[PDB]
């Protein structure tokens, strides 16, 4: 079982600003991580698959970064409908695990 | 289009079992894996378990007590969780996701929530809120309607059936006497209102009802 | 279309299949077992060519019964196709042998 | 019932006794070496199926004299045998070439 | 020589709560994990056999959890009879070694 740890817990910025959410895993899982965004009452969207690949209607401002156990979730100009809590999750060995999740705030 | 449906709201009695759907259109592969996520109120993320429908094989999050049992029905392509001896820390949202066997799950459901009470169900009260005659106004005019005595979460509220949505604020609701009440808001210009109508739809989906109310100036 | 030609084709062709059965096949068996590598289907996939070319990297291999018997499959089925393109070969060059010293 | 179908069969029937027996024997050589990891039967069954087919994975090797001699009694005992299916192979297609010629 | 550590030493927890012991090993061992019960003046008992594999015999309230390092051992409704030092043992290399032992307490 792999150990996702997303720190900080609540991330604040700047409108306009560029931010990045970190996720460490408990040992080295390659690039088999992808990032999901959950808004108040919404359900899970996925963001970036497979560490930096981006989902074709996903705003052109998230990009994915880092490799092994180092992952970082970054946006370009924060803006109001960037406001959520913020997900990793890895597939390199079963079962599949989740982070505790980062809350972005403006 | 919307690929995965569950129902909205399941009330379960503390000891009692509970079966969960997940039905699913678009392209459906044999390869295709469902998985199912637990979210309690104000927590993270929590995979529970994952099947496949072709096959029937199912893995379960052995982290966590196994209370769930997953099976599927192939020519409806529906998956299905069977939940037993729930408990409180039972009472969370429940996501149902298809994965295509390459980790990531791309599509979500909207989620199950489920609570696990002995009280009854209760349908919900509307009522309208219109801005008190001694009470003046600019050029933005902001109207509502109240939402109390129903369980148990949620309520789906809207405006104008969802086509007006631009400066709308769903309140939280609160919970007194095995009762929840919340409020919603809405900011319109002041020139289209009332001239032009506005109604809040409310959809409580555990006692399967729906009401609408157009709010209309005192007297 | 000689023998050895349409059975070394028939071999190639059934490979394949081995080979994406094979991947199928390992998911389906490993998921389920803490830790297990081979729970998706591309990752399955170039395990399987690795495996059917008699190659191993690291710790990518099946940790469950099922799976290390689709393991010994894809294995005897690699094997047994470039063993039997070999086979093909050598009857090749042995028949053109035979017509250059006019026999 | 030709020789080379007899020994092809004798070969394989051979390598599943090398396989177990090897299995057996490089757990009774590595257990006392200080970490050894073949030390269970089930593990070194599968470690000898690798080895057999010419295949090794991370540091899963015999670290003693004798597991290291039984590693190599596996993998000439695998290579013969799949050395000699490639031989009974070739022996079956050049015989009906033979008989495609009318030779 | 894998060295097991069981932490905490003694727990404590309410009559029909759940419970987890954790046993976390000096390197990677895979699944290649045993627990064993053992009471006042009794013998050790076998309870969960690689990980997470169950004995017949043994209560449907065990079961195991965990690969790699993090390893963990579970009961629902802990009840009287549960009261005993737990061992976890590792089997990944030579020599076998146990962990120091965590004692239950109602
Ligand atoms: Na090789
Ligand atoms: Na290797």
């Amino acid at each position: 079982d792999i150990l996702l740890t997303q720190s900080p817990a609540i991330l604040s910025v700047s409108p306009g600003e560029r931010v990045s959410f970190s996720c460490r895993a408990s040992q080295s899982i390659g690039t088999d991580i992808h990032w999901y965004q959950q808004r108040t009452n919404g359900s899970p969207r996925l963001l970036i698959k497979y560490a930096s690949e981006s989902i074709s209607g996903i705003p052109s401002r998230f990009s994915g970064s880092g490799s092994g156990t180092d992952f970082t979730l970054s946006i370009n100009s924060v803006e109001s409908e960037d406001i959520a809590n913020y997900y990793c999750q890895q597939s390199n060995r079963w079962p599949f695990t989740f982070g505790s999740g980062t809350k972005l705030e403006i | 289009q919307v690929q995965l449906q569950q129902p909205g709201a399941e009330l379960v009695k503390p000891g009692a079992s509970v079966k969960l759907s997940c039905k699913a259109s678009g392209y459906t592969f044999t390869s295709d894996w469902i998985h199912w996520v637990k979210q309690r109120p104000g927590h993270g993320l929590e995979w529970i378990g994952e099947i496949i429908p072709s096959y029937g094989r199912a893995n379960y999050n052995e982290k966590i007590q196994k209370k769930a049992t997953l099976t599927a029905d192939k020519s409806s392509s529906t998956a299905f969780m069977q939940l037993s001896s729930l408990t409180s820390e039972d009472s969370a949202v429940y996501y149902c996701a298809r994965e295509r066997g390459d980790g990531y799950f791309a599509v979500w459901g909207a989620g199950t929530t489920v609570t696990v009470s002995s009280a009854k169900t209760t349908p919900p009260s509307v009522y309208p809120l219109a801005p008190g005659s001694a009470a003046q106004t600019n050029s933005m005019v902001t109207l509502g309607c109240l939402v109390k005595g129903y369980f148990p979460e949620p309520v789906t509220v809207t405006w104008n059936s969802g086509s007006l949505s631009s400066g709308v604020h769903t309140f939280p609701a609160v919970l007194q006497s095995d009762l929840y009440t919340l409020s919603s808001s809405v900011t319109v210009p002041s020139s289209s209102w009332p001239s032009e109508t506005v109604t809040c739809n409310v959809a409580h989906p555990a006692s399967s009802t729906k009401v609408d109310k157009k709010i209309v100036p005192r007297d | 279309s000689a023998l050895h030609w349409r059975a070394a084709g028939a071999a190639t062709v059934l490979l394949v299949i081995v080979l994406l059965a094979g991947s199928y096949l390992a998911v389906l068996a490993e998921r389920g077992a803490p830790g297990a590598q081979l729970i998706t289907y591309p990752r399955a996939l170039w395990w399987s060519v690795a495996t059917a070319t008699t190659v191993g990297y690291g710790d990518l291999y099946p940790v469950t019964l099922w799976g290390r018997l689709v393991a010994v499959v894809v294995m005897v089925a690699g094997i047994t196709s470039f063993g039997l393109v070999t086979a093909a070969l050598a009857t090749w060059f042995v028949g053109r042998e035979q017509e250059r010293r006019g026999h």
